[PDB]
């Protein structure tokens, strides 16, 4: 259902800046 | 802190409760309920429910939807079939204000001809979003089919009737039943002088109903939804006699609804009772209805199509048990620890006290507290707890029901 | 249940019941 | 009296502590009434995909079975008693509580030790339990509001535990083991990382001997390596929508990241959501309202029904809102909406400040009218910010904002950001990202 | 004397010659457009009908008879109070905003 959707993983394409989900965004957003 | 109770030769009641809390609170509880509607100026009510934020004579419509959003407030108008409250809420700093737009809308309805015009079809929807949960005609229909003139009037206005309500046919209204001889004006958080000077000034102003003449009777709705809902009573006694402490205890005796989240609810007799032999989806309570010249007793069904009989002969067997004699004491006294205590916790919250603290007082004509109901509570006898049902088994009965209609039964094969 | 009708200026209109 | 002089005049909650860790606290009232629950720190954020959904699987089967009080008899020493019993998980925090009377108080706490630490989790339930799960999935389909969440979560905190959902998948459902179970419950329910809270007719030394009594022998402790930490949960400016043009309507939601709960802008962001505010349907203000979103809605029939909102969590949260509009009006509202944040970060007229600061008053005062809106402040205080805040520092917060850190504080949380985007319905007219983004900022 | 001048500019304007009213020949606008959105049935078709005579005969460039004309006794000021109602709405709605 709703529940057991998913989003696929973009890191093939995503910036390195953002790659390490552990991270936060804010820091780097300001460049990007 | 305590609370104070009056009464002007107006017959206007007053009452307050300094509980040095911030948030100051005001209700104003009136007796026009749809029961007062005769059969021309059916639906005015739900329309007059509505007629909130329109023009005064102080003030517009839109400077109270400006000056209470400023201070943060709100406007509610609670109703039922009797009563029709204006709630209101506020910061204390700033009641003086509040109060001036309140009596306003009372005292002092325009009710322009076009501001009417754009708020009948808001009914439609208001009408519409109720029967997405489809008690309210399910229920409507019990008073529809037992009772007869007046309690019948359903609280929503039927179809027809939009498009074409007069003016006239709510200054009549108001000019009829708006009146300073059954009023409340209930306070909290506020002092006692205020509200008593304001009444003096603005509610110093001057029809009847007539009664619920029980039938008996039955209504169908074949409606294609995939479920069955349905409603089996007999005729309840009013208010205030002790005949009525007997059935609110036997509420929970029988059905009271879910005290635990997602429990099986074992101690209700009739739910556990239904659970024998049933192995499919379910749920069922019991419908206590109080009103100040009469009421009703019975419970209330949800199952699916076929089961519809196999679930209904579990409550009126079981019912019956219960007016044969079968019975223990522990289920009494633990029930009314479960009445004794919905009483307590509704009126835990202001609003739900400001429910109470009125709701007396236009029935009845003093505030009862608490402690004074759990010794009513305590003097039960389980002769009258019997029977009741028995009032209930051998009672004439109306009954109603929705959903898909091909196996459930009429009265008279139960 | 013994239902009750509710709407307001700012408060959702709802059932009680 | 006046308003200060009332919030000085409240209960100043009390705090307690025991030498395992649980935190306890309460607040002394005249209510006869009172309630009591367990505020702790557990749910999907702490799940992984192999045990995703066990939060709330447990929350069945401890009303359902234990050691002492097996079968329905837990069920019954309430029923009998006359009290509700009550439990509700979240993404991060989890509890369960009691609604009930003051003088039979000492017979609640009990059970909650019978609970949380003696559930049996027999497995008779445990494979009833995972058909019900199965039903209710189901359900929540219908229940349209809540499938946008659950795709926002989704979406912005997407490769992180907390796009979990919470019932979890039907696949892992069907997956779930005892031991998972058991791993998940003896890690998580830990004193230093628990609460108990009540308020209404007690005295806090009523209570205190009583998680000295009962909840001494909980676990204070643990295997050095084995209680996490938090991840700091990033943001994603994504968009995700469930085209479905057969249904009615269209239940749309858009936000931003949140700051956090500790951050003291929340103060200020509660304002400007309430200066947006809400409208479903049924208001009779109409066109006379005051927040323009409404007014027009209301004039122009737009939509039906939509709100704001604030979530928080522990670094960051989420504002916006969500709205739900016919299919031939969405293109609209989102002008409006984006309209009036640009205008807040812009030009915050001072009479409109005073609106929404004395909207907010009216709701955390009339949120806390009764025992059960006070004990979930609590139960959420003490895991959250830490200390639970007395209203009179809240309201001293308030009067320090004025239109001077609005423009200041919407800037850094909605100028040309980096929205997240969800939509389930006939969405045909929903626009691209793209266009949301060049509509985020003025000129 | 003021009052014998305001009876014969009205019958100088015309439009006591077309059947016509005073409120009949006001500028359109929102602020009227809301008034005459307000009016009842009885009066409101009673606008229409003097207006739509009033069009087919500056058509032909000719007028009603001198007893059909409008009397300036008879220039009745049924707008007024539906439109100051109006106005008094519109600086409630700009000073309580300013």
């Amino acid at each position: 259902s709703h529940t057991d959707i998913k989003v696929p993983d973009f890191s093939d394409y995503r910036r390195p800046e953002v790659l390490d989900s552990t991270k936060s965004s804010k820091e780097s957003s300001e460049a990007r | 802190q305590d609370l104070e109770f009056t009464r002007l030769p107006n017959g206007l009641v007053i009452a307050s409760l300094e509980n040095y809390a911030p948030a100051s609170r005001i209700g104003l509880f009136i007796k026009a309920g749809s029961r007062y509607e005769n059969s021309n100026n059916l639906g005015t009510s739900h329309l007059l429910r509505l007629a909130s934020s329109l023009t005064t004579k102080g003030a517009s419509s839109f400077k109270i939807t400006r000056g209470i959003e400023a201070v943060g407030g709100k406007l509610s108008v609670t109703s039922t079939r009797e009563n029709m409250a204006y709630t209101v809420e506020c910061l204390r700093d700033d009641v003086d204000i509040l109060m001036e737009f309140l009596l306003n809308v009372t005292t002092a309805p325009e009710f322009r001809r076009w501001e009417v015009a754009a708020l009948q079809p808001q009914l439609r929807i208001d009408k519409a979003v109720a029967l997405q949960n489809p008690q309210a005609h399910v229920i409507e229909n019990l008073h529809a089919a037992a009772y007869r003139n007046a309690l019948a009037n359903s609280l929503y206005c039927p179809d027809y009737r939009i498009g074409k309500v007069t003016p006239v046919e709510l200054h009549d209204y108001v000019q009829n039943h708006f009146t300073s001889a059954r009023m409340a004006l209930i306070g909290l958080g506020v002092s006692h002088p205020v509200l008593k000077q304001v009444a003096e000034q603005f509610l110093n102003i001057r029809l009847s109903g007539a009664k619920a003449k029980y039938h008996g009777g039955e209504i169908r709705e074949q409606n294609g939804d995939s479920l069955v809902h349905a409603a089996l009573v007999a005729e309840s006694a009013a208010i205030g006699s002790a005949e009525a402490n007997a059935f609110s205890v036997l509420q929970h005796v029988l059905g009271a609804g879910p005290h635990v989240k997602r429990g099986s609810n074992a101690t209700s007799s009739l739910y556990q009772a239904v659970a024998k032999g049933v192995h499919e989806p379910f749920d069922v309570s019991a419908f206590n209805a109080s009103y100040s010249d009469s009421g009703l007793f019975g419970f209330y069904t949800i199952s699916q199509a076929a089961s519809a009989g196999d679930v209904i002969k579990a409550a009126y067997n079981q019912v019956k048990t219960i007016a044969q004699g079968n019975l223990s004491n522990p289920d009494v006294q633990a029930a009314k620890n479960k009445l004794k205590a919905g009483y307590l916790m509704s009126v835990e919250s202001s609003e739900g006290f400001l429910d109470e603290v009125g709701s007396q007082a236009l029935a009845a004509g003093s505030y009862t507290p608490p402690s004074t109901v759990l010794q009513q509570i305590d003097a039960v006898a389980d002769a009258d707890v019997i029977n009741a049902a028995k009032k209930f088994v051998s009672g004439r009965k109306s009954m109603a029901a929705s959903g898909n209609l091909g196996h459930t039964p009429f009265i008279d094969e139960l | 249940r013994p239902v009750v009708a509710s709407v307001s200026l700012n408060v959702p209109a709802s059932v009680r019941y | 009296a006046t308003y200060a002089q009332a919030l000085q005049s409240v209960p100043e909650t009390q705090v307690s502590q025991l030498d395992n860790g649980l935190r306890v606290a309460s607040e002394q009232s005249s209510q006869p009434t009172c309630t009591v629950g367990v505020w702790i720190d557990a749910g999907s954020r702490y799940e992984s995909e192999k045990n995703n959904g066990a939060g709330y699987f447990v929350e069945h089967l401890a009303f359902k079975g234990t050691k002492n009080r097996p079968g329905n008899a837990l069920e019954k020493e309430v029923e009998s008693m006359g009290a509700h019993l009550n439990a509700y998980s979240t993404r991060e925090h989890t509890a369960y509580y009691i609604k009930a009377l003051s003088k039979d108080l000492p017979k609640a706490v009990e059970l909650l030790a019978d609970i949380v630490q003696n559930c049996s989790l027999e497995d008779s339930q445990i494979e009833k339990e995972r058909d019900v799960i199965l039903q209710e999935l189901q359900e929540n389909d219908t229940s349209m509001r809540d499938v946008v969440f659950n795709y926002l979560h989704a979406t912005a905190f997407q490769g992180t535990p907390l796009a979990q959902s919470v019932e979890g998948p039907s696949e892992n459902v069907r997956k779930l083991s005892r031991a998972d179970l058991t791993e998940y419950l003896s890690r998580h329910y830990k004193a230093p990382r628990m609460v108990l809270a009540a308020a209404g007719g007690l005295e806090h030394r009523q209570l205190l001997d009583l998680a000295q009594k009962h909840f001494s022998g909980l676990s204070g402790t643990y295997d050095e390596d084995a209680v996490p930490t938090l991840s700091p949960c990033r943001f994603t400016g994504s968009q995700i929508c469930h085209r479905e043009d057969g249904l009615p309507l269209a239940h749309v939601a858009i936000a931003v990241e949140g700051p956090g709960w500790a951050h003291p802008d929340n103060v200020a962001l509660q304002v400007a959501n309430a200066i947006i505010g809400h409208y479903d349907c049924t208001y009779g203000g109409g066109a006379h309202l005051s927040s323009p979103l409404a007014s027009i809605a209301a004039t122009n029939k737009l939509c039906q029904s939509f709100q704001t909102f604030n979530i928080c969590y522990a670094d960051t949260g989420l504002l916006g809102a969500h709205f739900v509009c016919d299919h031939m009006s969405i293109d609209d509202m989102m002008f409006v909406l984006q309209g009036q944040w640009m205008r807040l970060c812009t030009s915050a007229t001072e009479s409109e400040v005073l609106r929404g600061k004395n909207l907010l008053r009216n709701a955390l005062v009339s949120h806390l009218d009764g025992t059960t809106p006070v004990c979930e402040d609590i139960g959420r205080s003490l895991l959250t910010y830490g200390r639970r805040i007395p209203l009179a520092e809240w309201e001293s917060r308030i009067a320090e904002v004025d239109a001077r850190v609005v423009r200041e504080v919407c800037s850094k949380y909605f100028y040309d950001q980096c929205p997240a985007v969800a939509g389930f319905g006939p969405i045909e007219q929903l626009p691209d990202y793209n266009r949301i983004r060049s509509g985020m900022f003025w000129l | 004397w003021l009052e014998g001048i305001r009876k014969w500019y009205y019958n100088a304007a015309g439009f006591n010659k077309l059947g016509l009213m005073r409120d009949d020949t006001i500028h359109e606008n929102d602020d009227v457009k809301e008034a005459i959105r307000r009016l009842p049935e009885n009066l409101y078709d009673d606008r229409v009908f003097r207006i739509k005579r009033a069009l087919d005969l500056s058509m032909r460039q000719q007028i009603l008879p001198k007893e059909q004309w409008t009397k300036y006794e008879e220039d009745k000021s049924y707008l007024e109070p539906y439109l100051k109602e109006v106005i008094r709405e519109r600086k409630e709605r700009e000073e309580w905003a300013k």
